């Protein structure tokens, strides 16, 4: 209900604020427990990430394998988000280039991986990748923070399902 | 995070420099 929804959203802003204050901030499991142990359903837990499709549409083979492939992609997408929150970025942060064989073997190895970068703001389609609109000179810090947290949380929840230790493993075993 | 993923990220971070 209301208290559970409020606790969830407040916990999200506490962590999103820490990311906006420090893009290199690491979070422990205990600091993420408000979100991992929340009794909210999946549609309520992930407001930006289409986590249902990300898991189910890449569920090919043994869960040991495609959860690892998806973990790597989510790990990389998280660092793309942290990169946009860093006050010191590389010069050409405004564009992601797909032709990199490392991009092709990580993010482009799962359906939906590209679309996550769009949630950061990489919205203009290129032949060789995705980029920010040339008018937008700086990224939406709050948006990038929320997506980054969700991408971090999704990888975390997948890892806890991998080790048979998710606090609400029963309900989330459907994925 | 595993160092193998940091290798991947460093290649992608290079593409942005
Ligand atoms: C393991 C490791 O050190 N990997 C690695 C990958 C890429 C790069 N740099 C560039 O691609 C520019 C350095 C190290
Ligand atoms: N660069």
């Amino acid at each position: 209900g209301e208290e559970e929804e409020r606790a969830f959203l407040v916990a999200r802003e506490e962590l999103a604020s820490a990311l906006r204050r420090d893009s290199g901030q690491a979070f422990s499991l205990e600091q993420l427990r408000p979100l991992l142990a929340s009794s909210l359903p999946l549609a309520a837990r992930y407001l930006q990430l289409d986590a249902a499709r990300l898991v189910r549409c890449n569920a090919h083979g043994e869960p040991r394998n495609y959860l690892n492939t998806l973990s790597t992609a989510l790990n990389i997408l998280e660092k793309y988000g942290r990169n946009l929150l860093s006050p010191q970025r590389p010069r050409y942060w405004r564009g992601v280039k797909f032709n990199n064989p490392v991009f092709r073997s990580t993010v482009d190895a799962v359906q939906g991986g590209r679309d996550v970068l769009r949630l950061y703001g990489y919205t203009e389609e290129q032949p060789d990748g995705l980029s920010f609109p040339e008018g937008q000179e700086e990224p939406d810090e709050h948006q990038v923070a929320t997506v980054t947290l969700e991408v971090l949380l999704l990888r975390t929840e997948l890892s806890l399902l991998l080790q048979n230790t998710h606090p609400r493993q029963q309900a989330l075993e459907q994925l | 995070d595993p160092a193998i993923v940091q290798c991947a990220w460093a290649a992608l971070y290079c593409d942005m420099q």
